[PDB]
């Protein structure tokens, strides 16, 4: 369902007409889905060489339309309570340090590099704080 | 609970990171 929008070529810079099977998760992310690594594995593990053609990937997406589409339905309200845990004065803000803590120390533990990449364009105020509702909105924008 | 909420957010963050990267590329 989610269109390629010429993204496949960025994953295949070596003119193979195919991309690494291990790149499938990131490809799915690039076109608009938000799969867990587990979902990616279930999709592949279900004729699938070390690579996949665009047509093979499109076939996989059509078969898994509902499950992939289900990864794009998150709402801001799903995450506010989690941030409120780190909101000392109930100001709607969290320190950049606490955000890193949340993301690298809890849940699936993102890497410090992933958090660096995430925060590259995130506004941090003069108190080292981030408006988390605005942050969530940015992360969830399609 | 927070663990579940954070995991769900992390999946979306991974999505966001890749989409920003593709834009930058």
């Amino acid at each position: 369902t989610r269109a390629n929008k010429d993204i496949f070529t960025l994953f295949d810079k070596k003119g193979q007409g195919a991309i690494a099977k291990d790149s499938l998760g990131d490809y799915l992310r690039a076109i608009g889905y938000n799969p867990t690594n587990q979902l990616v594995q279930d999709i592949i593990n279900a004729s699938l060489a070390s690579s996949l053609t665009l047509d093979q990937i499109t076939g996989l997406i059509e078969v898994n339309e509902k499950e992939l589409d289900a990864t794009t339905k998150a709402k801001t309200e799903d995450f506010v309570k989690a941030f409120q845990v780190f909101d000392k004065e109930s100001t709607g803000k969290v320190s950049v340090g606490d955000l890193r803590y949340m993301l690298t120390g809890l849940g699936e533990k993102l890497t410090d590099a992933e958090v660096d990449e995430l925060l590259k364009g995130v506004e941090v105020d003069s108190n080292g704080e981030i408006d988390y509702k605005k942050f969530i909105e940015d992360v969830l924008r399609q | 609970q927070i663990s579940q909420a954070i995991k769900y957010l992390q999946n979306n963050i991974k999505g966001f990171i890749i989409r920003q990267r593709v834009n930058d590329e």
